[PDB]
Parts: C-alpha cells; sequence; structure tokens
C-alpha cells in the first residue's frame, strides 16, 4: 500500500479507517477503529504513516504494513478530536480538540502524554499549518483565531465575524493568504502578516466571503497556492482564484431532488497531480476524486460501512 | 459596627414613612397590599430585634385588620419560630392572633409545625397548639388526632421497608457497610414491628415481616460481631423475602382503608374545614367521610389516589404522594395568585382571559402532602403514544432513523449531529398533535376557540417560564386540559437558571417552543397571535417589578429555602442575589448582552431564536422528545 | 339493492327547497329500511312519523348503506350528492350535508368525494355563504396545506375579520413578508389594507384620510379632486368631502 505516489485514506461514521491505492477503485487495507468515530485523519506527506485521530483517541501507524496495530497511542483529551496535524519535520503531532487543552505530541519518541499543552477558558474547535513550527493556527468554542507561540502564549485570537465558533482555517503554502471559517455559513481572508518580536504572526483583511447559506466547514489550497477551494454543509465546494478569492469553478452534490437533500454535507477539500484534480470528504457514501478548473468527476470510491466522515491524502513528499 | 448602624438608623428614619405609608396604604386596599405585607415582615425579620425597628412595626402590627396574615400563614408557617429574641417572641403571638380569629386555615400548618427534627420550631409550636386550643374550643385536638392517622398511612410503611431494602443491598456493597445494613435493616424491621405490625393489620403486614425477620436476626448478629459469614447470611435471606416482594409491590393496586390503618375510614362528621380548601369567607364545608379503598397510581413513586365526602355534598379528589415537601411548589402556585392578579388589570389582557392555571398544594412532611387531582387532564406525551399506536405508526421512529443514518449519533462532531437530525426531522412529518387535537374535538366552531386558549396559555407560560429560568420540559411533564385546550405544568423542581446547568445534556434553552406545538397553532406561524400576547405580558412583567421582584427576592434568599437551593443547586445568599441580578438584567434587555437595554419586540425575537436554534434542541437528551 | 340511490337519483328532478329536502328525508326512509342494523329497520317508522329525529339517524343510515356501495354505486350517489350542492346553495340541506362531510371526516370511512379534490372548495363556497366562517375557516387552512397563493391569503384574511381575530390577520401579513419575500403585490397591497397604515390613488386614499381625520391635508385633497373628477368619483369622495368642510367649519362648501 503505501509506496504509491497518491493515497486515498478516509473514514466512514463506522469510523474504521480505508485505505486506497488511489488508481485501484478498491481499501487496498483497512484500521478497524469501531470504539471512537473519526474526527480528523492525517497521513504524513512524506507516504510513510498516518496519525488516526476520534472521540477520546489519536494512534500513530505506517502505510506500507497491512491492517496495523498502534506504534504510538496518545489519549486524555476525552472529547471530539477535530483536527490533526504536526512538526512539519515529522518531530511531533499537533491536535486540536475539545478539551480546554489543545496540545503538542511526541513523534521523536514513545510517549502517550503530550510534550506540550495550549490552555483556553472555551475548548478548541480547528487547526492549521503554519511555516516556522515556533507558533501553530488554533481555532475554538470562543471563535477565536488563537494563532499561537509553542510556549509563551504569545498569541492573534482574532475574530473577524462576531462570537460565533470558527469551523476551520487554513495558510498559503507560500503564507502570504490565511483564510478563517464560521458556523455563520462564511470565510473571511486576511494577509498573513510577520513578526520576529515576541513570536507571533500578524493579521490584515483582505476579502469578505459569504460563500454559503448552510455552515461553511473547510478551505483548502492547491499545491501551486494558485487556487484556494471552500467547502460547506452547503453540498458543495467552490473554487476561488489565490488573486482576489472569488469563483473560477464549482464542484457540486447539490441534490437532483430535494427528496434526498444532502446527499452529502462535504466535509472539506484536498487535491491531486499539479492542480489537476480536487478531491472532497463527499458526506455521501462516495470518497469523490474530481478536477480542478474543468470542474469534472474522475473516479469515486464507495467502500465505507456509513457515509464519509473525514478524506486524508497523500500526493507528496 | 458604628458607621453602619448610624447608616441603618439613618436609613430606620426612612424606614419609619415606609412602615407607616405602608400600614396605612395596608388598611386603605386588598390583594396588591401583599407586597407591602411580605417588605414589612422582610425588615422585621431582617432587622426587627432592635427595639427602634420594633417601635415602628409594632404598633401597626397591632392597628392592621388580622385578614393582612391570612394572606402570609404559609410564609409565616416557614420560620413559625424567626428565632431572634424579640422577634419570634412576637411573632408567636402574631400567629395566635389567626390562632384566635381563624383556626380552620391554621390547623394544617400546626400539624405541619408538629415534627421538626431540631428543637427549635418544635417549641413554637407547642406553645401556639396550647394557646389555640382554650381560643379555638379544642377544635386542635380533633384536627391533630385525626391528621396522625393520615401522616402515618401517607407513605404506607409496606413501600418505605420493601425501598429501604432494595436500596441497603445497593449501600452496604463494596466497603461502605453501615450505610446499607446498619442504618437501614434494623431500623426498618423495629418501624415494622411498632407502626405497621400494631397500627396497621399486625399479622399480614407481619407476612412479609417474618421472613424479613429472620434475614433481620443474620443482619442484628453481622451489625456487632463483624463475621463476614453473618454479612453473607444476612444478605441471602434478604435476597430471598426480596424476590417475593419484588413480585407483589408490580401488582397492588387499591387497598382497603381501615386495612391501610385500622383507625383511618373510621373518623367521621369532624371539627375541620376540607383540607385547606376552605377559608373563613365562606360557610365550613366539612370533612364528612373518606373513600373506601385508596389507589397505587402504576409509577415508580407509588402515590394513592383518594376522594374525600365535603358535608355540602361535593367530592374532592386528592393524590397522596411523598419523596419532597410540597411547600417549594406551594409558593410557586402562590405567585401565579399575584400574576393573576396582574392579568385582571389591564383592560386588554383582561379581555382576552388570560391566566396560569394554579392547582391545591397541601404539604404534610418534609416528603409528602396532598396534590389536588385535576379532572379533565392527558400528558402530551400519552397523547402521542395514543395517535401513533391507534395508527400503528412506528412509536419512536425518529430516534431508529437516527441510528439507521448513523448509530455514532451521541458522539458526532456538532456540524454531523445537526446534518443528522436535520435528516431525521427533514424525514418526518411534525404535526401528529395537531391532528389529534382536531380529530379529538367535536367540530370546528368549538375546535377553533380551544385552538386560541391553547396558544394563549402556552404564550403566557413561555414568559414566565423563561423569567423563572424554568426546564425539563419533556412531554411528560406537560398537561392538557380536554375541553378548553389550556394547557397546565406539573414539575419545578429546579425553577431557575441550573436546568441549563445540567452536565450531560444540558437543558440550552429559554423556554420550550417545538415544531408539532408550532403546527398545532395557526398556519401562519407564531406572528400575530401568540407574539403579540408575549408582548402585553412582557410589558405588563417590564411595569410591575415592585410586586414580583419582592415576591422573588423574599423566597429565593430565604434562610430556609437556601436548603431546598442545597437539595436543587449549590452563603447560598450570594448565588441567590445573582439570580435576581439576572432577573433584573431579564428586567432590561442585558439578558442577551450585558451592556444593552432593548425593546420588548426585539427581546422577544432574540429569545424565539434562542428557543429554535437546533444545536441546543439536539444537545437535549434523546429522552426529551426534541424530534417533537 | 338500489331503491335506496334511485331515490337520491330523482337528483336529476329535484328543483325547489322542499324538492330536495323532500329527497333527503325520502332517501333517508330508504337509507333505514334497508340499512345493515336491525336496530334502524324498525326505527323506519318512528323516522316516518317523526322527521326531527330522522335528521339524527340519517348520518348512522348513511354509513350503514354506504358501506355496501362500490366504486360505481359510491360514483352514483357521490353525483346525486354534489348536485344537490352543485344545483343551488339551500342553506338548509347545505349545513347539513356539511356536518355529514365532517362527520365522514371523524370517521376511518375518509372524507366523502364531491366533485375530485375532496371537496375542499364547494365546501368551503358553500359554508362562507351560509355565513358558518369558522367551518369556512377551517377549508381555507385546508386549501394552505395544499400550497400557498397570494389570493388564499386575501381570502383567508376576511374570514379572521368576519370572526374578529386582528392578531391572526397580522399574522397573515406577517407571513406574507417573509414567505413570500417583499412580494410586489402584497407590497401593494400595503395601501389595498382598510387601515392608514403608512380612482385607487385619489378616492383610494381619501377612504383613509377621513378615517384617520388629517383634516387639513384631507380639505385640501377633497377641494381638489371633487372640482378636478366628474363621475361617480364625486359622488363617492362627497361624505369626505362634506366631512373636511364640516371639519373646518366650511357650511358654504359643505352643500
Amino acid at each position: 500500500v503505501g509506496s504509491d505516489p497518491v493515497i486515498l485514506a478516509t473514514a466512514g461514521y463506522d469510523h474504521t479507517v480505508r485505505f486506497w491505492q488511489a488508481h485501484s477503485g478498491i481499501c487496498t487495507r483497512t484500521v478497524q477503529h469501531q470504539d471512537s468515530q473519526v474526527n480528523a485523519l492525517e497521513v504524513t506527506p512524506d507516504r510513510s504513516m498516518i496519525a488516526a485521530a476520534g472521540y477520546q483517541h489519536i494512534r500513530m501507524y505506517d502505510l506500507n504494513s497491512n491492517n496495523p496495530n498502534p506504534i504510538i497511542s496518545y489519549d486524555g483529551v476525552n472529547k471530539n478530536i477535530a483536527s490533526v496535524g504536526f512538526h512539519e519535520d515529522g518531530r511531533w503531532m499537533y491536535t486540536g480538540g475539545e478539551d480546554c487543552t489543545a496540545r503538542i505530541w511526541d513523534l521523536r519518541s514513545r510517549n502517550l502524554q503530550c510534550q506540550r499543552i495550549f490552555q483556553v477558558n472555551a475548548p478548541i474547535n480547528c487547526v492549521c499549518l503554519h511555516p516556522n513550527q515556533a507558533e501553530l493556527i488554533v481555532g475554538d468554542q470562543s471563535g477565536a483565531i488563537h494563532i499561537w507561540d509553542l510556549k509563551t502564549d504569545h498569541n492573534e485570537q482574532l475574530i473577524p465575524e462576531p462570537e460565533v465558533s470558527i469551523t476551520s482555517a487554513h495558510i498559503d503554502p507560500d503564507a502570504s493568504y490565511m483564510a478563517a471559517v464560521n458556523s455563520t455559513g462564511n470565510c473571511y481572508v486576511w494577509n498573513l502578516t510577520g513578526g520576529i518580536g515576541d513570536e507571533v504572526t500578524q493579521l490584515i483583511p483582505k476579502t469578505k466571503i459569504p460563500a454559503h447559506t448552510r455552515y461553511a466547514l473547510q478551505c483548502r489550497f492547491s499545491p501551486d497556492s494558485t487556487l484556494l477551494a471552500t467547502c460547506s454543509a452547503d453540498q458543495t465546494c467552490k473554487i476561488w482564484r489565490t488573486s482576489n478569492f472569488s469563483l473560477m469553478t464549482e464542484l457540486s452534490i447539490k441534490s437532483g431532488n430535494p427528496g434526498e437533500s444532502s446527499r452529502g454535507w462535504m466535509w472539506g477539500c484536498a487535491f491531486s497531480g499539479d492542480s489537476q484534480y480536487i478531491v472532497t470528504a463527499s458526506s455521501d457514501n462516495l470518497a469523490r476524486l474530481w478536477c480542478v478548473e474543468t470542474g469534472e468527476i474522475k473516479r469515486e470510491y464507495g467502500g465505507h460501512q456509513k457515509a464519509v466522515v473525514c478524506l486524508a491524502f497523500n500526493d507528496s513528499v | 459596627k458604628k458607621v453602619t448602624e448610624d447608616l441603618s438608623k439613618t436609613l430606620l428614619m426612612y424606614t419609619v414613612p415606609a412602615v407607616q405609608g405602608f400600614f396605612r396604604s395596608i388598611s386603605l386596599s386588598r390583594g396588591n397590599n401583599l407586597q407591602d405585607t411580605l417588605r414589612v415582615l422582610t425588615l422585621w425579620f431582617d432587622y426587627g430585634h432592635w427595639p427602634d425597628v420594633n417601635e415602628a412595626l409594632v404598633e401597626g402590627v397591632k392597628a392592621i385588620q388580622i385578614d393582612t396574615w391570612l394572606q402570609v400563614i404559609p410564609q409565616l408557617i416557614a420560620r413559625i419560630d424567626t428565632p431572634r429574641p424579640l422577634v419570634g417572641r412576637l411573632i408567636h403571638q402574631l400567629l395566635t392572633d389567626i390562632g384566635r380569629y381563624h383556626p380552620q386555615a391554621l390547623i394544617y400548618p400546626l400539624t405541619v409545625a408538629s415534627k421538626s427534627t431540631t428543637t427549635a420550631r418544635h417549641n413554637a409550636a407547642n406553645k401556639i397548639l396550647k394557646n389555640m386550643c382554650e381560643h379555638s374550643n379544642t377544635l386542635v385536638q380533633q384536627a391533630m388526632m385525626v391528621s396522625e392517622e393520615l401522616i402515618r398511612v401517607a407513605i404506607l410503611w409496606h413501600e418505605m421497608w420493601h425501598e429501604g431494602l432494595e436500596e441497603a443491598s445497593r449501600l452496604y456493597f463494596g466497603e461502605r457497610n453501615v450505610k446499607g445494613m446498619f442504618e437501614v435493616l434494623e431500623p426498618l424491621h423495629a418501624m415494622m414491628e411498632r407502626g405497621p405490625q400494631t397500627l396497621k393489620e399486625t399479622s399480614f403486614n407481619q407476612a412479609y415481616g417474618r421472613d424479613l425477620m429472620e434475614a433481620q436476626e443474620w443482619c442484628r448478629k453481622y451489625m456487632k460481631s463483624g463475621n463476614v459469614k453473618d454479612l453473607t447470611q444476612a444478605w441471602d435471606l434478604y435476597y430471598h423475602v426480596f424476590r417475593r416482594i419484588s413480585k407483589q409491590l408490580p401488582q397492588l393496586t387499591s387497598l382497603e382503608l381501615q386495612y391501610v390503618s385500622p383507625k383511618l375510614l373510621m373518623c367521621r362528621d369532624l371539627e375541620l374545614a376540607v383540607p385547606g380548601t376552605y377559608d373563613p369567607n365562606q360557610p365550613i364545608i366539612r370533612i364528612q367521610s373518606i373513600a373506601p379503598s385508596l389507589q397505587v397510581i402504576t409509577s415508580k413513586q407509588r402515590p394513592r389516589k383518594l376522594t374525600l365526602m365535603g358535608s355540602n355534598g361535593h367530592e374532592f379528589v386528592f393524590l397522596l404522594k411523598g419523596h419532597e415537601d410540597l411547600r417549594q411548589d406551594e409558593r410557586v402556585m402562590q405567585l401565579f395568585g399575584l400574576v393573576n392578579t396582574l392579568l385582571a388589570n389591564d383592560p386588554t389582557s383582561l379581555r382576552k382571559n388570560l391566566s396560569i392555571q394554579r392547582y391545591a398544594v397541601i404539604p404534610l412532611s418534609t416528603n409528602s402532602g396532598l396534590i389536588g387531582w385535576v379532572p379533565h387532564c392527558d400528558t402530551l406525551h400519552a397523547l402521542i403514544r395514543d395517535y401513533r399506536e391507534k395508527k400503528k405508526i412506528l412509536l419512536n421512529i425518529e430516534h431508529r432513523i437516527m441510528l439507521r443514518m448513523a448509530p455514532d449519533y451521541d458522539h458526532l462532531t456538532l456540524m454531523q449531529k445537526v446534518e443528522v437530525f436535520e435528516h431525521a426531522v427533514n424525514n418526518t412529518a411534525g404535526d401528529d398533535l395537531a391532528k389529534l387535537l382536531w380529530l379529538k374535538s367535536p367540530s370546528s366552531e368549538v375546535w377553533f376557540d380551544r385552538r386560541t386558549n391553547y396558544t394563549r396559555s402556552l404564550a403566557v407560560m413561555s414568559m414566565v417560564g423563561y423569567i423563572l429560568g424554568l426546564g425539563d420540559r419533556h412531554p411528560s411533564n406537560l398537561m392538557l386540559d380536554r375541553l378548553s385546550g389550556k394547557i397546565l405544568h406539573i414539575d419545578f423542581g429546579d425553577c431557575f437558571e441550573v436546568a441549563m446547568t445540567r452536565e450531560k445534556f444540558p437543558e440550552k434553552i429559554p423556554f420550550r417552543l417545538t415544531r408539532m406545538l408550532t403546527n398545532a397553532m395557526e398556519v401562519t406561524g407564531l406572528d400575530g397571535n401568540y407574539r403579540i400576547t408575549c408582548h402585553t405580558v412582557m410589558e405588563v412583567l417590564r411595569e410591575h417589578k415592585d410586586s414580583v421582584m419582592a415576591v422573588l427576592e423574599a423566597f429565593v434568599y430565604d434562610p430556609l429555602l437556601n436548603w431546598r437551593l442545597m437539595d436543587t443547586n449549590t452563603a447560598l445568599n450570594k448565588k441567590a442575589i445573582q439570580i435576581i441580578n439576572r432577573v433584573r438584567d431579564k428586567l432590561t434587555g442585558r439578558d442577551f448582552s450585558h451592556d444593552d437595554t432593548l425593546d420588548v419586540p426585539t427581546q422577544v425575537e432574540l429569545l424565539i431564536k434562542q428557543a429554535t436554534s437546533h444545536e441546543n434542541l439536539c444537545q437535549c437528551y434523546i429522552g426529551w422528545c426534541p424530534f417533537w | 339493492s338500489t331503491i335506496n340511490l334511485q331515490k337520491a337519483w330523482g337528483a336529476a328532478r329535484r328543483v325547489s327547497k322542499d324538492d330536495w329536502l323532500e329527497w333527503l328525508r325520502r332517501l333517508s326512509l330508504e337509507l333505514l329500511k334497508d340499512s345493515s342494523s336491525p336496530s334502524l329497520r324498525s326505527c323506519w317508522a318512528l323516522a316516518q312519523a317523526y322527521n326531527p329525529m330522522a335528521r339524527d339517524l340519517f348520518n348512522a343510515a348513511f354509513v350503514s348503506c354506504w358501506s355496501e356501495l362500490n366504486e360505481d354505486q359510491q360514483d352514483e350517489l357521490i353525483r346525486s350528492i354534489e348536485l344537490a350542492l352543485t344545483s343551488q346553495d339551500i342553506a338548509e340541506v347545505t349545513q347539513t350535508l356539511l356536518n355529514l362531510a365532517e362527520f365522514m371526516e371523524h370517521s376511518d370511512k375518509g372524507p366523502l368525494p364531491l366533485r375530485d379534490d375532496n371537496g375542499i372548495v364547494l365546501l368551503g363556497e358553500r359554508a362562507a355563504k351560509c355565513r358558518a366562517y369558522a367551518k369556512a375557516l377551517h377549508y381555507k387552512e385546508l386549501e394552505f396545506q395544499k400550497g400557498p397563493t397570494p389570493a388564499i391569503l386575501e381570502s383567508l384574511i376576511s374570514i379572521n375579520n368576519k370572526l374578529q381575530q386582528p392578531e391572526a390577520a397580522a399574522g397573515v401579513l406577517e407571513y406574507a413578508m417573509k414567505h413570500f419575500g417583499e412580494l410586489e403585490i402584497q407590497a401593494t397591497w400595503y395601501e389595498k389594507l382598510h387601515e392608514w397604515e403608512d380612482p385607487e390613488l385619489m378616492l383610494g386614499r381619501m377612504r383613509c384620510l377621513e378615517a384617520l381625520g388629517e383634516w387639513g391635508q384631507l380639505h385640501q385633497q377633497c377641494c381638489e379632486k371633487w372640482t378636478l373628477v366628474n363621475d361617480e368619483t364625486q359622488a363617492k369622495m362627497a361624505r369626505m368631502a362634506a366631512a373636511a368642510a364640516w371639519g373646518l367649519g366650511q357650511w358654504d362648501s359643505m352643500e
């Protein structure tokens, strides 16, 4: 399995973690989470390994072994662990999870306890990549964009649209733009701005996106940074030109008939090839693989016992 | 102390025309005067042990009509002592003014006064009983004697010693031994051996008692021995008689009243008016006779249905229950006297007949009392079951559609919980209630009237519920009158914001409004008839705060309610004041945000939105029927 | 067998009130005599001797024969009955058949068809013109289930006033702003509403101006518009114009 330059990693609500050699049209291996609902899946971009996350639990496994068991485990955040990433060199894991205490965890050595803690009044609702690996992007049930230095609590806590929990955010791969997403159905994009003093990032507003009727869920760039996608409870992924963050093309499962609205609440997007492909956590039983800019459906994968909760992906080193 | 005392006595110079204008206004008016009655009794119980406060009070106490104090009999039997010296000493006498003129009102409260665990109350009780005995022609002796039969039968010894036995296994286990076997099981059998082995039919009560006895011997051996063989003997014997009892608690139903107690049934045509139903402005309706058999309701608490013949030919029906003292409920029903009186002042409120349905509450112990059996009423829960069962719709389909979409429901993310809730809701009709109300009613012309009274009585308790903080609104805690269509309410165990506090499924709701109710209202939805009825009630409340805040502050601060509040929630006086502070946020529109004053329409609109969040709704427990 | 239905099939030549009332009673007598219940077959004697209690037994007698009709006999009788309403609005039989339909609606026979579509509009119109405004309201609620239109609202709102419920009419207008959006039809009807509330431009304002009593502007309006217009428009506004002149003390103008 793990050797394929394009790997699809997924779960249904059944929470079993399903891994496809992407070209195959089959779930080439499966890791049997039936304890806790999946809340994030996080394959390393180096194609070697995965952190698999759900209610109360994260576990660390390789991609090349068949149906593996936990090589490292992470526990004590006895809540929904809605987002997971890494100190990007693979040294540590990062977790956004709905205890009052988000965490950094060991991937240099065997340890169940966190390497360090971030503490907040309101529990933690999302995370994203930050290029220095001296801060992390964090978002939460106070709605606060806690870009957070990893030791000092030098932090941003910004709120563009009032009060509500920020459902997701993402950084530009070249870290010039940052997009922040909310339950009110919207996204707001702010210019990444830099400080060497203290240890903390700055933001300046760029674009206002009342993207959907229904609640805005996740956003991601194409690997070339040329496009930013945004996707929702609303059954469609809208693709923005990174230049001005406005519509190029849209890939939609908005239902053929309102007799079955929520064909899926598509839980966000990822990319493959040199921005040839876009993929969605489509919230149908299908994990859905499509073409960017053309906007067209190429392969779709139905292996989940219940409909798709999460999409994780590799087309990288 | 001198700085605050100089302030308090310059304040007392203000208290003097305060108290004087209160007493002379309390002479000039009736009903509304209760705000003033409370406030003077409050400043007395607050600061009356100074002789300079005693000066302002006592001349007015001794120059105001007796009928004033008939408003506060329960509020004044609450702290019947009020222990501080000249305060309690003069209140003892003042209660014996009612205990001269009007014993038929006082005598149930004087029965309550008998059996305090702490000394203080019992002593004021014995004084005031025997002060009243001569002033009241020894009526006291008849009435206490009769009530003593009722108190003993009330949580009929059998169900108690059964429940104590079932509890005792679920106490001694592990290593906390005393709590089960020692404390419950010998005192249990002693309280069979005197009590229902005499003042109930000895032998048949002893039909359980005689096997409970052989387990009790082994328990008594273990209590003192600590020999772990005596323990396992005691428990296995108890398991055997427990297993006999386990088959019979399910199938006792109606009970011969002298076999319930041989002195019960047998009293007749008394020196007593009917249980706190009567008042001295009317000619007496007297306890004449009793139903021959009393009836366990088929429920987890096992209350007894009863009825009493009054000497006027009426029957008065009551439900006899106990696991808490009903005074807390009484004071909630007492506040509804005031709110009804407010709606009776304003011409449009008056013309639109708006009121709350209060019902009779008669407390008789720390656990128990008589509750008025309302006629013509069915729970909102039972009706949905009847409709679905009669149509042969699958009763609880909606939880099943949730599990079949995802069995993972309870640990899905926020937006997935919402998505699946929305899906199961959107796949199901939400108006069974609208249909059964129409089907049940005779004809359209009656039905339209009923829909109107339903709508308005729902709107009224939308506002007082939200003001109070009230929760636990699953549809087995709602009741509906089948003639008028008026709604009715039946539990208040947690009145204040603390329903929102509950940890697993917090009742994240200001008051219950829901798709089956809204769809049973008019096709227009709630704008118009409902929304405007909400405005008018909130305007009347926005206005008459001095009345409502006095009753709230008096009740909520109360040093004895503070122990009910330590059972409800949680000196506590601070949390009580915080609740009054939050009520004063609801006064203005500062409830939505602490900086803001909002108009009634804006306040209500934000309140409606708080009562319709899908997120809040699928954070009620599924047994709360948030699908309905 | 069928003499019952034949006694309704005289509906081809019932003309007068008494023809249809005689038809209803003699029909009832045949429903009773050939009913499914032995009891009713004796009650037929009393029904002949004394019609007022036949009015009652009819509802049961109806079920007792109507269960014994297959789709042809149903369609046959349905036609003679929908023809009783269709022929004329006669209040007696109209109200009686409305109660009979409502009786079927509570029954588990279901509602009877009357010119398809459960008779909803025919029943509605009939009820309304019989002053039975609550039954009419019930059918208008029922149409609103089978999808809204602006004509439904402009019907419904008068029924709420014919039943004295101003707040319910307020609810329909509030609905009509949020469900229907700022629908430009109803957004025009803010000046079709009876209250001032912020020749249809001239008289279709003066109605409102003399209701309010903006007496100065109303005097200018009445003076201007009356001196301008020359048709029944002068006659219909002359109330407001004499009233304005009166309000202003203009006894000369007033005549």
